[PDB]
């Protein structure tokens, strides 16, 4: 008699959904002003 | 020190709006980061003018409000 | 007695850091055990200097901070 059970296995799949990635942590407004205008916020308002 | 440091951080990075006579002379608070129009952060100043011309521009078109006075709010990117 | 004893224990084994004008003139508290550089505990003093040269050394390189002022903290071994 033939064995009515096959080594063939059932298959499940992962709920892999990719949406839209996020923007990285934008620079702080103080550091933004620094490496763009070479001088901090305090040194800019003293004028 | 925590108070002075969070206060300095909010003072350097945010900006209060104000209009006509309103108790407490403050209508909303938006960060100086969400108001730029260029890549350099000083440009926030320019982006401020439009808003003060927009808010008034709305009051000059929607006068029926309770007071001739709106609010202001910046959630997410808006 | 509990107060005086825990106070003496913290005074003999810890050390407050301080910088420029900061409300309360205290920026972090690290134990005198995690600052040694040799096997003898007095060496903590030496290990202190580096930190006061490192913190300043960071302020002299990262001036854009809110205040020219950092914090300090020692969790685990760090």
């Amino acid at each position: 008699h033939k064995q009515k059970v096959t080594q063939e296995l059932p298959e499940s799949t992962s709920f892999d959904v990719k949406g839209i990635e996020q923007e990285a942590t934008a620079k702080p407004f103080a550091k933004d002003f620094w490496e763009t205008h070479g001088e901090t916020l305090d040194e800019y308002n003293s004028r | 020190m925590a108070m002075e440091q969070m206060t300095k951080f909010l003072k350097e990075s945010t900006y209060t709006f104000t209009g006509d006579d309103v108790d407490g002379d403050t209508v909303g608070v938006i960060p100086k980061n969400m108001m730029q129009v260029n890549s350099d952060p000083k440009s926030w100043e320019q982006g401020r003018d439009i808003l003060e011309e927009a808010r008034k521009g709305i009051i000059a078109s929607n006068p029926w409000i309770t007071n001739k006075q709106l609010t202001m709010y910046s959630q997410g990117d808006s």
